[PDB]
């Protein structure tokens, strides 16, 4: 329902070797305080070192970018500036090996489901000397009830595209030790916030608060 | 590309140290990509031949920047002047090295120029900080007819709107002038106890002598100057406990040179790199042209952010300062300074050992000093204010009341013994009410001393755009109040929005509002004979009021102004009469002393209920200090019951 | 003694040539029925082209420039658009004679003006290399009295800042034609005017034309 006036769409070339003229000069003149910028990892160092030429990386302007980037979310690297914000799924910090055996097991509940239903498996065909693709008729009906699942209070789900639906996310962002750390939660269409006002932190820590906003106290 | 630049200078010593500055600060690259170069002349008196010598300099390389410093001589505003307007023809631009004078910060009249030094004007924000430091908010500021007075002045003018609180009666004299004792005797009556200059150092000296003489320089005051107030022979004159200060490093400016190339280089490495630079203007005749990039390089220039010269961190602001100088703080130690405070930007820093007032007390002194006579002014109203002639003996009847005490009078001054016509009688009557018992209740309770005198106008006043269009100055009583015929004001005043902007209020003590007076039956306004007036019913009010405001702001209601102008009775409860004169039906008014009307007098009714809400208060000039106390007063009285007393005795029995 | 509901402030900054992407912008959000514009004359050029492919050009809304741009009244220039309001002083009867005519008439009255109560003629000034006269003799009380003077009708009363005081004064603009025409002027009393009503000459328009009855 909220108005969301948008200011401007731009869209720029960042080739590793490209004209930064033009890119410095459609950075350079910007008003807004806050950027949601589509990039990859390459993409983003490379943008994000130009834009810290060009004085904007203070504690006033605030940064959110998609899952495309940070990808190594254990090695952050540089002329990344504290607070940036993205969204990332469930199992942000599960083993590898925990990953893995959770697959194994969805995986075997979707074959149980499948045997309490009829009774077993399907045979498999992977000829990779013939592979005729021959026909649908039965490995459909097992996707079908693959399709969904849940197992030890993680619950998944799945639509027509290969991208689970609806899933428990979080919303993570980066603290003044150049570190990710959880920030708020995501279930069921409701959203929480473990801090009530943003942070804001200025060249080392020391926030300065702004001089508009206030704490107001009341009772019932 | 050999990238040549140039920097005239005065002693020809530092000319040979430029030139050993300038080829050492070369060894920051040597890429041959880029290189420097220097040209160095020296001043002389005549200043055309030296603009001429400027021109010669000119043409004689395709300059980049010219530097400027100041001689030895005294001849300070018409040191630098030719350099910058010969220089300006072309964008080419100049650095001043050590000029504090106020005019050339104006990029107008000389578009091309950039200092390192902070002008005049800036020491000023100093003071704001330092007068937030130990609570300091009435001031007299004192200051010349130069312009960098006019500087000073809008400076601290726009300083002191940002928070907004208040400047107290700035005064100007003359340049150059004797006997200022005119202007210092007629600012001695403020209750202001600070006072800020900043002139010529003879001024300073003149200022102090008569100042002196006067006898201003004693205890309990204080007074700070600015920077060469406290310089020249200015001490020959001072007394000791004046605050100064000077800047960190200034008056050197061989250090400064250390930093002008630096960003200068920090500059041209950046410059030559943007799209087509490839020349400056090559020569000083006959080429009526200006240099193509010469704003594009002024301007990349402001903006450098330069790492670390010899004077810390230096950047410049939109027109060209200093950009967080350093200032330090020396007091009048029995004819000595002693730096007791380190001025960076933020604050200053009390690190030293101690501070000397001009009192010799060694304790904070505040200023403000307190009155102890007032100059009360009020007003005749029916049920608050009773006045009465006096008997010939010397007062009015000393007698018991109904409960036997007696009821205390006071001898108030005022009117002309007429209102609508005499030319005066200012002649002493005997004063007594409800406001008069609350205000011995104040004076007893903060040892007060009272004047009690009436208004002239008789009426409380509003916004009045005279026949002579000006601004609207207050009619009346609040006149009176503004100007300074009148310290504070106890009445049944109102406190609406169009007061609080010049007034301060305390706590309201009575809740009020508007209402209706007949004498029978009516309603409230809602009547068509209301919405549309009627020949036979009359609806007037008492002219010059808050409520003449109220219908005067209203969208809908104006035409009720309409009738309401056409007939409204400028006077006072002598227009009571009206209604029992059966001419005009309605009186709309205050609820409080209408309503008391109505007990006191017969065949008079009020009909239904209030439809404004409003309050009395004792207001007083803007952020004066009693205000708290006397606030508090009032409340700590609103708790013991003693408003509801004296409500029971004086409209109660009725 | 009026209203004048103001509906808010701009600043704006351009290097024509490539800098103006954000200027368009801020030049597009803003919404006014009158405008009042300060700027130079190739800078008006620039701005006047850029409101242009903005938009905010209708008839519905009208420009208002000080003397300080659009200097050059005896030429139209291009990208200009027709119906805006400038105001200069006594001028369409200059020309070099004129200025000639003035000067030397003036400065000879004042020269003598001063010398009809106990007066002499004055004598120039030493030179411009040996920098002489540090104070100031009782003849500036003579440049002094070159502040009131009269001639021809026109007032040129002056001020002491070095400009003149109680002007007359006209006020102009550009009709269809492309030329600067008489709209009126201020003879010391109240504003005159010669069309009563703005042509606002010349589709998604605005100022439709609304016609009533009491
Ligand atoms: C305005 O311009 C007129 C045009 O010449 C100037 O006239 C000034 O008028 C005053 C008025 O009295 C005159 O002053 C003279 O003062 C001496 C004092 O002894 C007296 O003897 C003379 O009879 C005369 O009153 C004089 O004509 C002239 N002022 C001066 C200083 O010469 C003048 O330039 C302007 N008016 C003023 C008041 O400055
Ligand atoms: C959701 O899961 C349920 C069981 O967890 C499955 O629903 C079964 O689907 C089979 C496939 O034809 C049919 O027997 C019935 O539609 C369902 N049977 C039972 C006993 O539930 C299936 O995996 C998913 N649901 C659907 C509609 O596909
Ligand atoms: C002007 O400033 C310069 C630099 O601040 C001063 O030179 C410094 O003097 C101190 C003390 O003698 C030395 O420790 C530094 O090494 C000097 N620096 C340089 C770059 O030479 C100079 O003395 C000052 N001159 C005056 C008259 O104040
Ligand atoms: C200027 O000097 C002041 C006082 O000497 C410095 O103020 C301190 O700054 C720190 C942050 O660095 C803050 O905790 C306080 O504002 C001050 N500390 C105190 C009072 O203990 C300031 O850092 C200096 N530098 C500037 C303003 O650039
Ligand atoms: C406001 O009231 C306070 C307290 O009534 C006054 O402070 C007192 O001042 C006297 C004399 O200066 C001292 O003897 C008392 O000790 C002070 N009280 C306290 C609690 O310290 C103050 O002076 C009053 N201010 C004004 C402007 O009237
Ligand atoms: C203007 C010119 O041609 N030469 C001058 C000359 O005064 C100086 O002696 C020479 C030294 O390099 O450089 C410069
Ligand atoms: C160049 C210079 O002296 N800068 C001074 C610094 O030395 C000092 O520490 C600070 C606060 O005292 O103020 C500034
Ligand atoms: C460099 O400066 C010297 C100083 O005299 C001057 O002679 C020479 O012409 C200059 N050369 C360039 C390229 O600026
Ligand atoms: C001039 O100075 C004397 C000093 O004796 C003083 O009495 C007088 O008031 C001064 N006049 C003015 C106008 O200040």
């Amino acid at each position: 329902h909220v108005s969301w006036r948008l200011l401007d769409v731009v869209t720029l070339e960042l080739g590793p070797g490209g004209p930064r003229a033009r890119t410095q000069r459609l950075l350079r003149q910007l008003d807004a305080p806050v950027f949601v910028a589509y990039c990859s990892r390459e993409e983003a160092e490379v943008l994000f070192a130009e834009a810290a030429q060009a004085g904007l990386v203070g504690p006033g302007h605030v940064w959110l970018v998609p899952n495309l980037a940070l990808g190594s979310t254990d090695a952050p690297p540089a002329t990344f500036p504290v607070g940036l914000i993205s969204v990332v799924t469930e199992s942000w910090r599960l083993s590898l090996r925990q990953k893995v055996r959770d697959g194994v097991a969805i995986l075997a509940l979707g074959a149980h489901s499948y045997w309490r239903q009829h009774g077993t498996l399907p045979a498999p065909a992977g000829d990779c000397r013939v592979h005729p693709g021959p026909v649908s008729p039965a490995r459909e009906a097992f996707y079908r009830h693959l399709l969904n699942v849940t197992w030890e209070g993680r619950d998944f789900s799945f639509s027509p595209g290969g991208y689970l639906v609806q899933p428990t996310m979080v919303v993570i962002a980066l603290n003044r030790h150049r570190l990710w750390e959880m920030v708020g939660r995501w279930e069921h269409g409701v959203l929480y916030m473990k801090y009530p006002v943003w942070p804001r932190y200025s060249a080392s820590l020391q926030p300065v608060v702004d001089s508009r906003h206030l704490t107001v106290a009341t009772l019932e | 590309k050999i990238v040549n630049i140039g920097a005239v200078l005065s002693t020809r010593k530092h000319e040979q140290m430029f030139r050993e500055a300038v080829n050492q600060a070369n060894k920051r690259h040597g890429s041959w990509k880029i290189q420097l170069n220097a040209t160095s002349v020296t001043h002389k008196p005549n200043a055309i031949q030296m603009a001429l010598s400027v021109c010669e300099d000119l043409i004689s390389s395709q300059v980049y920047a010219i530097l400027v410093s100041h001689p030895p001589t005294p001849n300070d505003h018409f040191t630098p002047t030719p350099v910058s307007y010969t220089a300006g023809f072309y964008r080419i631009p100049v650095l001043g090295l050590t000029t504090r004078m106020s005019i050339y910060s104006d990029k107008s009249i000389h578009l091309s120029f950039l200092r390192t030094v902070p002008p005049y004007s800036h020491q000023s924000s100093v003071w704001f900080e330092m007068m937030r430091v130990y609570s300091w908010n009435h001031i007299i500021l004192l200051v010349s007819d130069d312009h960098e007075g006019r500087a000073a002045q809008k400076r601290l003018e726009t300083l002191l709107e940002e928070r907004e609180s208040k400047a107290e009666k700035v005064l100007q004299f003359d340049p150059g002038t004797k006997n200022v004792t005119a202007l210092l005797m007629e600012a001695k009556e403020l209750e202001a106890r600070v006072i800020i200059l900043s002139a010529s150092e003879d001024d300073a000296a003149t200022v102090y002598r008569a100042a002196a003489m006067l006898n201003m320089t004693g205890s309990g005051y204080v007074w700070l100057v600015g920077e060469r107030e406290i310089s020249g022979n200015a001490l020959r004159y001072a007394p000791d406990g004046i605050l100064g200060l000077q800047l960190i490093n200034g008056k050197n400016e061989s250090a400064h040179i250390s930093d002008a190339v630096g960003v200068v280089a920090q500059a041209v490495h950046e410059l030559l790199e943007k799209e087509n630079i490839t020349d400056p203007p090559r020569g000083c005749v006959g080429n009526t042209n200006i240099w193509k990039t010469g704003p594009l390089f002024k301007r990349v220039l402001m903006s450098s952010k330069y790492a670390d010269g010899v004077t810390g961190r230096v950047e410049f602001n939109e027109d060209g300062d200093r950009k967080f100088a350093n200032y330090s703080i020396m007091n009048l130690q029995n004819r000595k300074l002693v730096q007791v405070g380190i001025y960076n930007g933020t604050h200053v820093i009390p690190n030293d050992r101690k501070i000397i007032w001009p009192g010799g007390e060694t304790e904070k002194p505040r200023g403000y000093q307190m009155s102890t006579r007032l100059k009360i002014v009020t007003i005749h109203q029916e049920p608050f204010v009773y006045v009465k002639p006096t008997l010939s003996d010397g007062t009015c009847k000393e007698e018991f009341t109904v409960n036997g005490d007696p009821v205390k009078k006071v001898i108030c001054t005022g009117p002309n013994d007429t209102s609508p016509g005499s030319p005066r009688h200012t002649v002493p009557q005997c004063c007594y009410g409800f406001c008069i018992d609350l205000l011995i209740k104040l004076a007893r309770t903060m040892n007060f001393t009272y004047e009690v005198h009436l208004v002239a106008d008789g009426k409380f006043g509003t916004q009045e755009r005279v026949n002579n269009s000006n601004k609207k100055e207050w009619n009346g009583m609040m006149g009176e109040l503004l100007s300074g015929q009148a310290d504070m004001i106890v009445a049944p005043l109102t406190i609406n929005n169009e007061r609080a902007q010049y007034i301060e209020f305390s706590k309201p003590f009575k809740y009020q509002g508007l209402t209706i007076l007949v004498k029978k039956r009516i309603t409230g306004i809602n009547d068509p004979r209301l919405r549309n007036p009627s020949d036979k019913f009359i609806y007037a009010t008492v002219k010059q009021s808050s409520v003449d405001i109220y219908f005067r702001r209203q969208v809908e209601l104006s035409t009720m102004y309409r009738h309401m102008e056409k007939h409204n009775y400028e006077s006072a409860a002598e227009a009571i009469q009206a209604v029992r004169d059966n001419k005009l039906h309605a009186f709309i008014w205050d609820s409080a002393v209408l309503e008391f009307e109505a007990s006191q007098k017969c065949d008079l009714v009020t009909t239904g209920e209030l439809f404004f809400r409003s309050g009395f208060g004792i207001g007083m000039r803007k952020d004066s200090p009693w205000k708290q106390n006397v606030s508090l007063s009032i409340l700590k009285s609103h708790e013991n019951g003693f408003m509801e007393d004296l409500d029971k005795t004086w409209v109660r029995y009725q």
